[PDB]
């Protein structure tokens, strides 16, 4: 759909929402105009002026162009959201949705992101050096966290047609990233939904999503590690696999300021470890690097215990398995633990 | 392409925010 498409229709888009979307506003229990159109224009004087301390002063028309392309995608994808929720459930209000803060502040900064990373290498022109805004930049600068901002891109993705295959991708890049370290820092408010959920059952859809999708990247990233280090051995990964989810699950707070990678890695290792086949860290790390996500700091400094970072073999043997020796071991015992389900579709 | 549509039949958006 011609590169342009989605921002030649935003460059014609009215910066006020349209008679359809005010209509969703006047249809809620709680009128939400004031409070969108006023975050709006705060926003606006957040995101021009970070934007601007970050490519320079001579480029302040830049911020306000991304911010205002950003906008019209935010209405725009908020209205198709809307039609397609209206639909979905047969409702008209939304009244719950619609004045929902982090709501609005997320398809806001995912909408901020398309446009943003479309003119990315553009932006980059007069930039460059140690200043490279990638994507969770627009996050620091909405004080908005990373597994807020997940909540919306699927659905983002979903709304608008018209996105790029190149948006699409860096859309779904963005979420790896979430998934495989943003959405674990310390910060996260994924721990207070996980600790909800260990504690008081039923609730958070949030959370069994993104778990869904971690598990589904988790086993993605462990098999082509296998296919390339473990051909001789098959029914390793399984069990490999078995001891990384059970981890992720049970053992979350190994995640806790770590990378997603860390733990799967670590999880072949010993897994292998204990079912008596070589498989060096040198080897592991070495494959790893063929992986999308793939920097070597992942691996090279790993979180120990306080703000102490090494090697991720200290992290496997000071942390890791002295934290999970005896489950590891299990996997070699007599009654092995029951294989843990491949991720699907 | 890796991506997984995790959204089960039905879900939309509105599930996802309060």
């Amino acid at each position: 759909n011609t590169i342009q498409q989605l921002m030649m229709i935003l460059n014609s888009a009215s910066d006020q929402p349209s008679e359809n979307l005010i209509s969703y506003f006047n249809n809620c229990t709680v009128n939400p105009k004031e409070s969108i159109l006023k975050r709006v224009k705060d926003i606006g004087y957040i995101f021009k002026e970070k934007f601007a301390k970050a490519v320079g002063a001579g480029c302040v028309a830049i911020g306000s162009q991304r911010y205002k392309l950003g906008v019209r995608l935010y209405y725009r994808v908020m209205e198709s959201m809307l039609k397609s929720e209206e639909e979905r459930l047969s409702i008209q209000n939304f009244s719950k949705l619609l004045n929902d803060n982090i709501f609005h502040m997320s398809l806001l900064a995912c909408a901020l992101e398309v446009v943003m990373a479309t003119y990315s290498r553009s932006t980059s022109q007069n930039l460059d050096s140690g200043t490279d805004l990638s994507f969770p930049w627009i996050l620091n600068v909405l004080n908005l966290k990373a597994f807020d901002f997940y909540k919306v891109i699927e659905s983002f993705i979903k709304a608008e047609g018209n996105l790029t295959r190149e948006m699409i991708k860096h859309l779904e890049r963005c979420e790896h990233r979430i998934m495989e370290s943003l959405a674990w820092l310390s910060d996260s408010p994924l721990f207070d939904l996980i600790k909800q959920s260990k504690t008081r059952e039923g609730k958070s859809t949030s959370l069994s999503l993104f778990y869904k999708k971690v598990y589904r990247l988790a086993y993605l990233r462990l098999n082509t590690l296998c296919e390339r280090l473990l051909s001789e051995h098959p029914e390793l990964e399984h069990i490999i696999w078995t001891l990384f989810q059970h981890t992720l699950q049970n053992e979350y707070e190994l995640m806790r300021d770590r990378h997603l990678d860390q733990i799967m890695m670590c999880s072949m290792y010993g897994i292998c470890k204990v079912k008596n086949i070589d498989l060096k860290f040198k080897i592991i790390v070495t494959a790893y690097k063929d992986l999308p996500h793939a920097v070597q700091e992942t691996f090279k400094r790993v979180l120990i215990k306080e703000e102490e970072y090494d090697s991720i073999i200290v992290f496997y043997n000071s942390v890791f398995m002295q934290r999970l020796k005896t489950n590891i071991l299990q996997y070699a015992s007599t009654r092995p633990p029951t294989l843990s389900p491949i991720p699907h579709i | 392409d890796d991506y997984l549509w995790g959204l089960e039949a039905g879900e939309g958006i509105s599930d996802l925010f309060d």
